[PDB]
């Protein structure tokens, strides 16, 4: 059961600066053949995968010279040089010499200037209350380093629990990241309390950006 | 001329 | 160029399921074929392949025969027969053109869930600035789906003509249902004189829910 190693897992880098990624085979992957049948995918957020380099270092049709792929026998190296940001997504190494086996993955990053999210706050709708539900949405859009901390207050008080928060990938349009952060309450307990705030600490900012609203001015 | 070396 | 999974979706624990491959745009018995599997938390995993004519096939040992991987090369299709499923079945399945030991045409993937659990259809919530807060020279509108099972939805707006400035939050798991959002922005000018809805599509219950926006 021959094992695919890459490191690292998550590689930060700027444009048109050069990204090198690892990947180590627990066996050497020359077949008897004489060949080595050692392959780069890269799958970009929303999409399947797609051969970037074979056989250690041959560029598949549309991949440019940018991407190099280098090594032999267990120790492997992907290059991209002069990276652009439609590069970034998650580049999986893959050996087809013994039982094929795929690597874990390394997540490209693409560095940019930190920006501050954008933050919106939306009351359960009516539709949602009908039905004895109530979710308290905030949006955290286009924001960048991607760890950011979301903090849910009832009339003041921080609750924990019930709080569904999640990260798309990394847009290439802007290099950004976004977030939801979802409270989901029962209306009996929505309609006990009225101030429903959520606070983002994100380093854009000293203090937390605090985005609120009152239930019965709703 | 494999396509499926590990087969051999 | 092109391979085309059919539909995946639900089935229970111990039941049976075949998917298939549509491919397009190349000799097929020119080629080897595989199915390859992903899940999140997380990696991929080479399920089996098959040579030209279909005289030699290859499995995940782990597998022990459940699946059958087979290929109709009068009608250029690809299945994947799936017997006696168990939740680590779970998983997207893609279809991969073979040539050489890497695969250089790969499906959109379809995914699979395994589950004892019922079809849910989405609940779809409008997500408006309330509450007497002011507004700006733009205005963030979003839908909440909620309730839903199994993956995957899809959801557009104004029947896909609003794409610029989309988010679709990935979807996460709770109390057995899954919740996902999206969100998209406008100018403040053209709101609600312009109208804008959200389109989420579910599949496993044949459902689609066209949202509008309402202030």
């Amino acid at each position: 059961d021959v094992v695919m190693t890459q490191t690292p897992l998550s590689l930060p880098v700027s444009l048109g600066d050069q990204a090198s990624i690892s990947c180590r085979s627990s066996q050497s992957l020359v077949h008897s053949n004489g060949n080595t049948y050692l392959h780069w995918y890269l799958q970009k957020p929303g999409q399947s995968p797609n051969l970037l380099i074979y056989k250690v270092s041959n560029r598949f049709s549309g991949v440019p010279d940018r991407f190099s792929g280098s090594g032999s026998g267990t120790d492997f190296t992907l290059k991209i040089s002069r990276v652009e940001a439609e590069d970034l997504g998650v580049y999986f190494c893959s050996q087809s010499t013994h039982v094929p086996t795929f690597g874990g993955g390394t997540k490209l990053e693409i560095k940019r200037a930190d920006a501050a999210p954008t933050v919106s706050i939306f009351p359960p709708s009516s539709e949602q209350l009908t039905s004895g539900g109530a979710s308290v949405v905030c949006f955290l859009n286009n924001f960048y380093p991607k760890d950011i901390n979301v903090k849910w207050k009832i009339d003041g008080s921080e609750r924990q629990n019930g709080v569904l928060n999640s990260w798309t990938d990394q847009d290439s349009k802007d290099s950004t990241y976004s977030m939801s952060s979802t409270l989901t309450l029962t209306k009996d307990e929505y309609e006990r309390h009225n101030s429903y705030t959520c606070e983002a600490t994100h380093k854009t900012s000293t203090s937390p950006i605090v985005k609120s609203f009152n239930r019965n001015e709703c | 001329e494999p396509q499926a070396p590990w087969m051999e | 160029v092109k391979l085309v999974e059919s539909e995946g979706g639900l089935v229970q624990p111990g039941s049976s399921m075949k998917l298939s491959c549509t491919a397009s745009g190349f000799t097929f018995s020119d080629y080897y074929m595989a199915w390859v599997r992903q899940v999140p938390e997380k990696g991929l995993e080479w399920v089996a392949n098959i040579n030209y004519d279909g005289s030699s096939t290859y499995y995940l040992d782990s597998l022990k025969g459940r699946f059958i991987i087979s290929r109709d090369i009068a009608k250029n299709i690809l299945y994947l027969q799936m017997s006696s499923l168990r939740c680590e079945d779970t998983a997207t399945y893609y279809c991969a053109r073979l040539t050489n030991g890497y695969l250089d045409v790969w499906g959109a993937g379809t995914t699979v869930t395994v589950s004892s659990a019922k079809t849910t259809p989405p609940s779809v919530y409008p997500l408006a600035p309330g509450c007497g807060d002011t507004t700006g020279s733009s205005v963030t509108l979003g839908c909440l789906v909620k309730g839903y099972f199994p993956e995957s939805v899809t959801v557009t707006w104004n029947s896909g003509s609003l794409s610029s400035s989309v988010h679709t939050f990935p979807a996460l798991l709770e109390s057995g249902l899954y919740t996902m959002s999206s969100s998209v922005t406008v100018p403040s000018s053209t709101w609600p004189s312009q109208t804008v809805t959200c389109s989420v599509a579910h599949p496993a219950s044949s459902t689609t829910v066209d949202k509008k926006l309402e202030p």
